RNA sequence: GAGGAAUACCGAUGGCGAAGGCAGCCUUCUGGCAUAAUACUGACACUGAGGCUCGAAAGCGUGGGUAGCAAACAGGAUUAGAUACCCUGGUAGUCCACGCCGUAAACGAUGUCUACUAGUCGUUGGGUCCGGACUUAGUGACGCAGCUAACGCAAUAAGUAGACCGCCUGGGGAGUACGGCCGCAAGGUUAAAACUCAAAUGAAUUGACGGGGGCCCGCACAAGCGGUGGAGCAUGUUGUUUAAU
């Protein structure tokens, strides 16, 4: 807003995790407040790439995708004198996780698998590796900070 | 060839160029900041005035110049950036100074801009 | 305005130190002056401005 | 190496000059001013129509010079256009000599000279006393009384008076025409009328507004989620069509 700093709600964790980032990736695959249809998509992704992986506890795995999707360095438009710099700024750790999930279902969305879990779920293991789409997002906008590098103000 | 060495940072709004030379005037090397991929409004920035500073001294680094004094000129922007990447580029600074052009109430100067 | 950096001393303190030696020699305010060329009515002007300026406070 | 121009710092509501003006340093020629005392002249004064002199910059003539800057001019951009602003060049001019021009918001928008009228604080050049005190001639900032339509001025008056000179008499037309005079020219100077309009103005007040400043708020933006604009249909309106819609 224009004057304080809104208390952040509390969000409950996921039931068959007891993880509040699982949680808060399932509120972002979610839509028209359906917790249910959502939580299957998610659980059905990690269950897909568990029982791949041969990995009993896919919490730190998927802790392990999240931090190898967060970005570190966002580009921030900025004006001085009517000029309009794209100056790169570090990312709060709260951006840094709402992004990488966002990038996360968004490039989900838009792959050839037949269900959507099935989809999550490749996503997730691709960007475990490296690969995917939410990568060459992250890496597009490193590219740009780096592209820039010239504006400390 | 040469171990002592001067460091010219001559630097202007728009553009900062970065010679090495002997201590008798013949040039060693140089950069440009518009010679380092940034032009417009990038190129007249510290940062390009680093980049480029960290490329001539690099380019006359190889010819054995370790100890050198810097003689900076200009009011750009570039002109403190340029001494640090050097410093930091392992050369051993002799001196800082400052010798730029000052008329005392000489030629007239070019009329003032109506932006 | 020269500053000879003494031993072991960072590059960080002798820009630092020349910066203040630079300043103080007044280097940038003339190379500023000489921007462009400035009238007499203007220079009057801009002098006795600050001449009231440096009165009042 | 050649050359031209300007003289950073000092530098200062600092200085000098009647104004216009006048900044490196040195020599020569030369004006005024400020100051202490003594001596001297003995009203020799003030102002001043016509007149004469000087008079920024630009400009003009002849002859030199020509670095930078730069009218004009050329190109590049911007733009709807852009004969501009910005950019890159660039000639006259700016510089010198000798002459013309005679005008500037040539301003303190305040003629010159004289006397008197609370005070406070700076600064420049002298002087006299004991770091101060006082007194002078300038140069500033405040501030009484007084004045003023108000703003404001206020011993550097726009106060209180006096001397002489200049000027004004609604706004335009018009500082124009015509005629003189001056000028190489550009033009300057002196200076109407018809006609036309009931205004044109000054200062202040309250608002509003500003591609003025400061501070602040609102799903105003930013950060996000979901839409509308594309399809079919519902509904309303326009247009059209109808006897009417």
């Amino acid at each position: 807003p224009r004057r304080r700093v809104v208390a952040t709600r509390e969000i409950l964790p996921d039931p068959k995790f007891g993880s509040q980032t699982i949680a808060k990736f399932i509120n972002h695959v979610m839509s028209h407040g359906k917790k249910s249809t959502a939580e299957r998509i998610v659980y059905g992704a990690l269950e897909t790439v568990a029982q791949k992986r041969n990995i009993e506890d896919p919490v730190a795995f998927f802790e392990d995708v999240l931090e190898n999707v967060r970005p570190m360095v966002e580009v921030k438009a900025r004006r001085v004198g009517g000029a309009t710099y794209q100056v790169p700024m570090e990312v709060r750790p709260s951006r840094r996780t709402a992004l990488a999930m966002r990038w996360l279902a968004e490039a989900a969305a838009k792959r050839s698998e037949k269900s959507m879990a099935l989809r999550l779920a490749g996503e997730l293991s691709d960007a475990s590796e490296g690969k995917g789409n939410a990568m060459k997002k992250r890496d597009e906008v490193h590219r740009m900070a780096d592209a820039n590098k010239a504006f400390s103000h | 060839s040469v171990s002592e060495g001067i460091a010219h940072i001559h630097a202007s709004f728009n553009n900062t160029i970065v010679t090495i030379t002997d201590r008798q005037g013949n040039a060693l090397a140089w950069a440009t900041s518009g010679g380092q991929g940034f032009r417009g409004s990038r190129k007249s920035t510290p940062f390009a005035a680093q980049v480029a500073a960290e490329v001539a001294g690099k380019a006359a680094q190889e010819y054995g110049v370790k100890n050198i004094d810097v003689l900076v000129k200009g009011p750009g922007p570039g002109r403190e950036s340029a001494v640090r990447a050097l410093g930091a580029l392992g050369y051993k600074v002799n001196s800082i100074s400052d010798v730029t052009p000052i008329p005392h109430n000489g030629c007239r100067a070019p009329k003032k801009r109506r932006v | 305005p020269a500053v000879k950096v003494k031993e072991n001393e960072p590059v960080d303190i002798a820009i630092r130190r020349f910066k203040r030696a630079c300043e103080k020699a007044g280097v940038l305010s003339d190379v500023r002056k000489r921007e462009f060329y400035e009238k007499p009515t203007q220079v009057r002007k801009r002098k006795k401005a600050a001449a009231v300026k440096r009165y009042k406070k």
